[PDB]
């Protein structure tokens, strides 16, 4: 059962690609948001609102790494 | 002799008390433009592109570019003429010194004496054979960066003579033990091996080496000579331009062949023409910087390296 | 040899990831409509995040085309 | 058997990926530059939206590489 | 024979997925360049979609080139 | 036996190092912005390393895979 | 024999599609000026697009060795 | 048999590879706003200093990844 | 072909030619840029932009035929 | 004799290069402004050089780790 | 023949290739910044030529070791 | 296994290979700034190559790693 | 000798071709501001020439250990 090793590098090499793509987009939102709180600091909600909206993209890998996991 | 000075006088002024390097120059760079000149039978239209400007001169044309608006002297360009011819010569002995041409008949009959076919007609160089026409290729031009290096850096050390800045005049013959002993350690690892006499240059080599060292803690000084240490090597440079002009005009050659013969009849006549077309192209695009680069390399790694940092009036 | 699953399975992650990557580099430069809104106007929210949730339609796509993978065995 | 097929799967997910990548990297710049347009007017909002809308023509082409190849599965 | 008639796909979805990040960096840098004509004119929609649609040719060759041999098995 | 050990082992070692590097991309450019809002006052402190703590997710994400695979080792 | 078909697709696929990726990034870039050009008059429309047109013939190259070499076949 | 052994060993490497770059490409820019930002102002070294002593911290788990994989032995 | 000398050869042949491509593109794109904001004016003196432009085009070439020959004389 | 003892070597490049890499992108940011807070004033050298060297702690592990994989061979 | 002489090319080709690449990117820097040099000083056309194509020498060394990879053919 | 001597010249060259441009990254951005410097202050040379001398320094390691496995043969 | 000498033979170009890249990302930073420099001023060749020869120091590597180790094997 040598594909029993493939799927480690598949599920490992997937989850690693979706934390850089879940880890560049904080470009801009966070030079944004610290701006904003440094011109309002009644900006938190406003500003917590973008920062979480990227963070979910590692949930669907996560996912499918663990349900490719039961396979076996 | 004279002519030659121009090139230089483009930079800044000497100071009175340093050496003239202009007749450095006339002597060495001609034959190291010399290696990409397997182009022989397209150097004689540069023999003509000189006949041509000599025109010129003895109708004392002042020139005008359209392209770049540029003004021309004439009496400038009889020091050029005079120039070319030298590098005309070292283009035809050189072309000689490469042996194949095109002219070859080997593709069709052995006539040139070659390993291959023991003709009567002696080439020295194939082009094709790499076990020992590389080792040559590289020895060379291994040789003759070493032998400036070595004249540069004393002539900066017996300049440094004079004057009482002779503290660097230390750090000179220091670059020298350096240069021996990791010359001596490098012949010794991928050589036959031997080091005894081997062990002994290298041992002066960096005793002497670090004999420059006590005069002061230079903090500037150390990383430096791995550097022109590299700068030696860079001298490899030369052979790997020429051949890569020579395999070039050669293949493009082998191709007007096999357009002319190898497509049967229907190719007789056609193949030569574009063959030319495309070396001439090929050439009006490359030759301006292989003729750049020999230059520039004396010119930064010894002209400019052992007196052309410093003053000017 | 039977190993038919691993070969597949190696393909099914890198989709997904790459995937994830192009709604990343997607959402990284459109954070302008963040402080487009507060610093101008806040009203101008839900104009802001329109644009927000459309990239990540690609990675609904890669879900499925990843899922039918699976399926195959 | 199952060796001879199963390394399609790479090829089809590594297309789609990388042309969401590009699809993505279209979208974040135009996005970037429409979001001006409608913070300053909200009446060209419309051909705004048009102009982001274009780059779509290569995810649904890697789809149907991918499907050309599910079929010959 | 063997899986070399797998082999032959992989080199489709290289082919598809260059050719879409390609465009996708031109259309980015395009398109995004080119919405300054539509923030001021109208009429000027029609020269910047010119500019925006013309250089996808690359797309198509990789499209060629996999209907030039997807059909040898 | 053999030929499967060392696959676990560098699908793990791959996933935490892309995932450190994605933490560290994250935490770059946010971090100069964070210099300057830090110089403006020290009030900016707390509120600027609010910011910082989030991304360490994806890191923890990452370990917890190797765990598990090398406890089924 | 027939044993390394898919090796020459896929180095031909790989050519061409990164011949195109390279004719993309230039493209992206010389757009980028060409629609600012334009946006003054109509007598610069003819002079940019001959800069546009050069870097095709990079794609032409690797289209050309793809097919040559598809004669192998 | 017996290479998985040698296997492992990438797979260290290129985890405590992935982690020292993304460390390094996270300080830069920190780096950076430091030394600018305290030109101007030499009070805040205490400040500045504890803020980009940070994103360092992640190389302590490839560390213990590289020695508790190679510790299987 | 006991081998399979020629998918080894052509995989190189392209990847060669696809970088050369790529870096030829690269330096054609910034040049390309500058030339066309010059020439906004500079229709006495465009030609200087068309040469420059021109000379980068060397970089395929050698790569080109390299790829070319490295297959075509076996 | 596996072909374990000459897979070792191939792991620690992956390691040391990159981190090289990492430590020469770090190094990059900070002392361009380094040098001109030297050029504007020559009193801040130290407070400056002690920011110039500090990423080479990868390194450091970088040949501590390739070398402890080299001594199990 | 033999397969190491097809697994030989591919060394030459990418060193080739990418030094390619490292020339060109060195030029398009030089190349844009002596143009806007030139764009209002045309005399100094004789003295960027020399900087705009002297690192021209990276691609000679990797056609040198291609033709000395070649000769143990 | 008589293959494993065979394997060991990648990782040596791919050591120094990438630890080449981790070094000239560092003297990329520092090399301009120096210019820079120099270009309005000509005692100001030697505390400009000092910097441009820092990124030097770690060259040595991958090529002494090469050494000390040729040392096996 | 058995079919190896492919492996030793890939590892050189890799080396040589890195090392002409990072000779060429430090020379295309360097160069522009070089002859920005002596665009405005005519007295600054040679302390601008001896900065753009420094990266050539960097591509002596790479080319000697493929000489060496050809001459091994």
């Amino acid at each position: 059962g040598l594909d029993r090793g493939l799927i480690a590098v598949g599920m490992g090499l997937a989850v690693g690609l979706a934390a850089l793509g879940t880890g560049v987009a904080q470009a801009r939102i966070g030079a944004a948001g610290v701006g904003a709180i440094a011109e309002d600091r009644s900006n938190f909600g406003t500003a917590l609102i973008f920062l979480l909206l990227p963070e979910t993209l590692v949930i669907f890998g996560l996912l499918i790494a663990f349900i490719l996991n039961g396979r076996l | 002799a004279k002519p030659f000075e121009l090139l230089v006088s483009f930079l800044n002024t000497p100071k009175y008390g340093t050496f003239d390097p202009t007749p450095v120059v006339p002597v060495f760079f001609p034959f190291w433009f010399g290696m990409i000149v397997g182009d022989i039978g397209y150097a004689l239209l540069f023999y003509l592109v000189g006949r041509w400007l000599s025109g010129y001169v003895k109708r004392n044309e002042p020139l005008v570019i359209d392209l770049f608006a540029l003004k021309l002297k004439p009496q400038v360009i009889g020091k050029l003429v005079h120039i070319l011819n030298w590098m005309v010569f070292w283009t035809v002995v050189w072309g000689v010194i490469y042996g194949e041409f095109f002219g070859t008949f080997l593709e069709h009959l052995g006539v040139f004496g070659t390993p291959e076919h023991p003709g009567l007609i002696p080439i020295l160089i194939h082009r094709i054979d790499t076990a020992k026409t590389a080792n040559l290729l590289i020895l060379l031009s291994v040789a003759f960066g070493v032998v400036l290096v070595f004249f540069g850096l004393a002539l900066r050390a017996y300049l440094g003579l004079k004057h009482r800045h002779m503290a660097h005049f230390w750090e000179g013959v220091g670059y020298l033990g350096g240069l021996v002993g990791v010359l001596a350690l490098a012949a010794s690892y991928l050589g036959n091996l031997q080091a005894g006499w081997l062990q002994g240059l290298m041992y002066l080599g960096f005793g002497v080496f670090l004999l420059a060292v006590l005069m002061s803690r230079i903090w500037l000084m150390i990383p430096e000579i791995f550097t022109q240490a590299g700068h030696i090597l860079s001298h490899i440079r030369i052979y790997a331009v020429g051949a890569a002009g020579g395999i070039l005009a050669g293949l493009l050659t082998d191709v007007g062949f096999a357009l002319a013969e190898r497509l049967g009849l229907l190719g007789v006549l056609l193949g030569l023409l574009v063959a030319g077309v495309l070396h001439l192209l090929i050439l009006l695009l490359t030759t301006l910087g292989h003729m750049l680069q020999p230059i520039r390399l004396l010119w930064v790694e010894f002209f400019t390296k052992f007196g052309f940092y410093e003053e000017n009036g």
